[PDB]
C-alpha cells in the first residue's frame, strides 16, 4: 500500500529524473548490492552484458577487452579485499556503463515491493547528462534495459578513445570540468569569450551545464580551464580594492570558484569525433531505435540546459520528481531550482525518502506553493476594507508601520 | 590455434622407458610461427639479415592508451611529450622476435629453445639526436648484432633501428637481449659477461641528491598491455602456460615495468617537461612481477653527461629487488639574462 | 605562450650582478604574471 502511488493514480502526478557522470557510483553500486536481497534481474544483465559485445561488428577492438566481467568486480568488492583505485573506476569507459547499472537496479527496487501500483505512470521522464540514456528504454519495454548498459558501454568507451585526461595537478585540482558561483550566466560567459578570444579552435572552454540562477559549470581542457582560473582571481583581487573603499557599486564580487571531480570533458566539441563512432556501435546490435543518435549529441557534444527542461515537465504542474541516480544527484540540483513552486522531492534509493514511498501515512511531501501565502482581502463589522498578511492578521491592521525614528 | 607433441617407447631401458621426438624444436617452431606472425608480417631473412619493419603510423588515441596504461598523479607528475620514447617499442617488437631462431642458430647451436623459458634481460634506447613527433610515419629495421650463449644460456642481443618515413631518416636506436636458458654455442661464448653503458663527450660529476619516492601498482590483468605491445606470450596471460613454465603466476610484462617506472623518471625529475629532456633510458629486470604489486620507485640525482642529469632508479617491492633503471635527462630549460 | 609554456628557468651571471634583472624579473613575475606559472630564478652569486 503506497499512498503516493494511490496519490499518483488518483491524485497529483509524477515524474522520473536519471543522474549523470559525477555521482560517485560504486559505492552506492557496492551498498546497492549489500542491501539487495534479490539478485533475480542481476542474473540476466551480467549475461546479456557478456552477450551483446560478442556480435558487434562494429569497430570495438579497443573497447572489449578494456571492458570488465560486472559479476566479479561485484564479488570481489564484497569480500572487502579486492577492487581497483578510483582512477581507474571514475574512467568512462567502465564508469558510464556501472552509473546506468546503479540507476537500472535502482528501478528494480522500488519495482519489487510495490510493482503493480509501482508500475509505469510518470507524466515524463527525464535526465542529465548520461542520464537520459536510462530514461528512454524505462519508458519502453523491459527488453530494452541492457541497451541502456550497452549504449552507455558505447558512449564511454569512444569518448575515453577520443579524448582522455593528460594530466592533473593536485592544485586546485584541475579536470576537464569547471564550475563557478555567485556569477551572472552572461558575466560568466563573458570572461570566457574574453579567454577563448586568446585561445586556438582545439581547446576552448565553454559552458555546459547552468545548474541555477547565478551558479553554472564551463568546461574544456584542464590547463585552458586553468587559464580561465587566472582572470577570475585577478578580477577578484582587483574588486578586493573596490569593497575596502566601503562602496557597494564600487564592491567585490564573492563569487565562489572551485573545480570537479569529474576525469572528462562532456557536452564539449572535443567529443565531435565520438558521435559518429557511437552512432555505428549502436546499428551493429539489436540497440536499434532511433534515438540512439539524438541521445549521443545531447550526451558528448551538445549542451544540457538542465533548470529549463525539468521546470518545463514541472510547470505541466506534476507535483512529484523520483532521482534514481547513484548516491543522489540532481535530486537536490533540482530542489531549490524549483524550491516553492509546488514541486518537492525525494532522492530514490534513500532509506529515509523511500520510508515516504512505502507507508499511506507518510507519503504526501508537497512543499509549499508561495502562491499560498499570497495577500488577500477583509472586510469588518463596521465595515473596513483589511489587506490580509501574516501581519495584519495578528495585529489586526494595515500591514504597514512608521518604524522607530 | 593447437600445439601437438608425440613420444615413443623403448623398454629395453628400464631407466628410459621414455625417449621423445628429436623434432619437438622444429615441431615447438611451427606451432609458434603460425600463432605469432600467422604470416601477417612477411620479410625472409636469416638471422644476420636484416629485419625489416614495412611502415608505421602514430595516431592520437595510441598515444593515449599508452599514457592511459601507465599513469603517475599522487607525485606531482605531469606526462608531456608528442610520443613518448618508450613508444618504440610497441613498433620494434614484432619484428625483433624474428632473430630469435635461423640457421647460424642450426649451425653452432641445437637450435634447443623453449620460448617459455625466454628471459629479458636489458632494453634501452638511444637517440640519434631526434625524438618522435605527431603525424610523421614511423619504418623501423631490426638487426642480430650478436648471438651468444652463456652458462645461464642462450643469448641474442637485437639492435632496432627507427626512421621517419616522410622524412627518411634515422631517429632512434632501440637495444634489446633475450635470455633462452638451454643452449650452448660455438657463436658467441659468454660466461657472466655483458656490459653496456650510455656515454657522452663531455661529462660533470655530481653528488648523489634524493629526488622522488614513488609508489606504483601493477595492472589487475596483464592482456591490456599485450594487446597495445603486441607481445602475445601466453605467459603473462594464460595460467596454464605459466604454470607450466613453473612461474610465480601470470608475471607482469617487464616491458609494461619498463613504461612505468620511466613514466615516473619521465614526469618526475622530467618535471612538467619531459618531452626533449630524457634522451635516452635503460632498464634492468632484476625479478620478476605479479599483478596486483605495490611497488616503491626511488630516483637519484648522480652525475652529468653532454649537459644532460644522469638519473640512477631502483625498485622493491618489499624488500626484493626489481627492476633498476637509468636514465639521461635535460636540466628544466634555462633562459640567461646578463 | 606561443611556443609553449612549460618550465623555464631564468639564470643571471656575472655573480654580484645577478641578483640585480632576477629581482627585476621576480617583481615582475609577480605583477603581469600571476597566472600561476612554474619558474626559477636563479643568481650565480646567490644561487651558486
Amino acid at each position: 500500500a503506497h499512498a503516493l502511488v494511490d496519490r499518483l493514480s488518483a491524485g497529483e502526478p509524477y515524474a522520473v529524473a536519471f543522474g549523470g557522470q559525477g555521482s560517485a557510483w560504486l559505492e552506492t553500486l557496492e551498498e546497492l548490492v549489500s542491501s539487495a536481497g534479490i539478485e533475480s534481474e542481476l542474473a540476466t544483465l551480467a549475461g546479456e552484458a557478456e552477450l551483446l559485445l560478442e556480435p558487434v561488428a562494429s569497430e570495438l577492438v579497443v573497447v572489449r577487452p578494456i571492458g570488465f566481467e560486472p559479476l566479479q568486480w561485484v564479488r570481489a568488492l564484497a569480500a572487502e579485499e579486492p577492487v581497483p583505485s578510483d582512477k581507474q573506476l571514475t574512467s568512462a569507459a567502465v564508469s558510464v556503463p556501472g552509473v546506468l547499472l546503479t540507476q537500472i537496479a535502482a528501478v528494480r527496487a522500488l519495482a519489487r515491493q510495490g510493482m503493480d501500483l509501482t508500475a509505469t505512470p510518470p507524466v515524463a521522464v527525464a535526465g542529465h547528462s548520461q542520464g537520459v540514456l536510462a530514461v528512454q528504454a524505462l519508458a519502453a519495454k523491459g527488453a530494452k534495459d541492457v541497451e541502456l548498459l550497452a549504449l552507455a558501454q558505447l558512449i564511454g568507451a569512444a569518448g575515453t578513445l577520443v579524448a582522455r585526461r593528460r594530466g592533473i595537478t593536485v592544485l586546485g585540482d584541475r579536470p576537464p570540468m569547471v564550475s563557478v558561483t555567485n556569477a551572472d550566466p552572461e558575466r560568466i560567459y563573458e570572461l570566457l569569450e574574453e579567454f577563448s578570444s586568446d585561445v586556438r579552435t582545439v581547446l576552448p572552454p565553454v559552458l555546459s551545464i547552468r545548474n541555477g540562477r547565478r551558479s553554472v559549470v564551463i568546461t574544456g581542457t584542464p590547463e585552458q580551464l586553468s587559464r580561465f582560473e587566472l582572470y577570475c582571481t585577478q578580477i577578484a583581487e582587483k574588486e578586493e580594492a573596490e569593497r575596502k573603499n566601503k562602496l557597494r557599486g564600487g564592491a567585490v564580487f564573492a563569487p565562489v570558484f572551485d573545480p570537479v571531480q569529474v576525469e572528462v570533458g562532456f557536452h564539449t566539441p572535443r567529443l565531435s569525433d565520438g558521435i559518429e563512432i557511437v552512432g555505428r556501435w549502436a546499428e551493429t546490435v539489436g540497440l536499434d531505435v532511433e534515438l540512439a543518435k539524438e541521445l549521443t549529441e545531447s550526451i558528448l557534444v551538445r549542451q544540457v540546459d538542465w533548470v529549463d527542461e525539468i521546470t518545463e515537465l514541472h510547470e505541466a504542474g506534476a507535483r512529484w520528481i523520483l532521482d534514481l541516480g547513484p548516491g543522489d544527484i540532481l535530486t537536490r540540483l533540482t530542489a531549490p531550482v524549483i524550491r516553492g513552486l509546488g514541486i518537492g522531492i525525494v532522492p530514490a534509493a534513500t532509506r529515509g525518502g523511500q520510508r515516504n514511498l512505502f507507508t499511506v501515512g507518510a507519503v504526501p511531501e508537497v512543499a509549499r506553493p508561495w502562491s499560498s501565502y499570497a495577500p488577500t482581502v477583509v472586510k469588518l463589522p463596521d465595515g473596513s476594507v483589511k489587506l490580509e498578511t501574516k501581519f495584519t492578521r495578528l495585529t489586526g491592521r494595515s500591514p504597514i508601520l512608521l518604524a522607530g525614528m | 590455434i593447437e600445439i601437438r607433441f608425440t613420444l615413443t617407447d623403448v623398454v629395453r631401458s628400464g631407466g628410459a622407458p621414455i625417449v621423445e621426438v628429436d623434432d619437438a624444436a622444429t615441431a615447438m617452431r611451427a606451432v609458434l610461427a603460425i600463432a605469432a606472425g600467422v604470416e601477417g608480417p612477411e620479410n625472409l631473412p636469416k638471422v644476420v639479415d636484416n629485419t625489416a619493419t614495412v611502415t608505421v603510423d602514430w595516431d592520437p588515441e595510441r598515444v593515449a592508451d599508452h599514457t592511459g596504461v601507465t599513469a603517475t598523479f599522487g607525485a606531482p607528475l605531469a606526462p608531456t611529450l608528442t610520443v613518448v620514447p618508450d613508444a618504440l617499442v610497441g613498433r620494434c617488437w614484432p619484428a625483433v622476435f624474428a632473430a630469435i631462431g635461423s640457421a647460424a642458430t642450426e649451425a653452432g647451436f641445437p637450435v634447443i629453445e623453449g620460448l617459455l623459458s625466454l628471459v629479458h634481460l636489458d632494453h634501452a634506447a638511444r637517440l640519434l639526436a631526434e625524438l618522435p613527433k605527431e603525424p610523421a610515419e614511423f619504418t623501423v629495421t631490426a638487426k642480430a648484432s650478436a648471438a651468444t650463449d652463456t652458462e645461464v644460456g642462450r643469448v641474442v642481443p637485437v639492435s632496432v633501428e627507427v626512421r621517419n618515413a616522410a622524412d627518411g631518416a634515422l631517429l632512434a636506436t632501440l637495444e634489446e637481449r633475450f635470455a633462452i636458458r638451454g643452449r650452448t654455442g660455438a657463436a658467441e661464448l659468454t660466461d657472466p659477461v655483458r656490459a653496456g653503458g650510455a656515454i657522452s663527450d663531455n661529462a660533470t660529476d655530481t653528488p648523489r641528491r634524493r629526488r622522488r619516492d614513488v609508489t606504483v601498482g601493477a595492472p589487475v590483468d596483464m592482456r591490456p598491455f599485450a594487446v597495445v605491445s603486441g607481445d602475445h606470450n601466453p605467459i603473462h596471460t594464460d595460467r596454464a602456460a605459466a604454470l607450466l613454465a613453473g612461474l610465480e603466476g601470470p608475471i607482469v610484462h617487464g616491458m609494461w615495468l619498463s613504461a612505468a617506472a620511466q613514466h615516473v623518471v619521465t614526469a618526475t625529475d622530467g618535471k612538467p617537461v619531459p618531452p626533449a629532456k630524457l634522451i635516452g633510458w635503460t632498464a634492468r629486470f632484476l625479478g620478476m612481477v605479479k599483478p596486483g604489486d605495490q611497488v616503491d620507485f626511488r630516483v637519484d640525482r648522480v652525475g652529468i653527461d653532454v649537459g644532460a642529469e644522469v638519473l640512477e632508479v631502483s625498485a622493491r617491492i618489499g624488500s626484493e629487488l626489481v627492476m633498476a633503471a637509468t636514465a639521461r635527462l635535460a636540466a628544466p630549460k634555462t633562459v640567461y639574462a646578463f | 605562450a606561443a611556443g609553449g609554456l612549460g618550465v623555464e628557468r631564468f639564470v643571471e651571471i656575472g655573480v654580484k650582478s645577478a641578483p640585480t634583472v632576477a629581482g627585476l624579473a621576480t617583481n615582475t613575475l609577480k605583477l603581469p604574471e600571476y597566472s600561476h606559472s612554474t619558474v626559477e630564478v636563479l643568481n650565480s652569486e646567490r644561487d651558486a
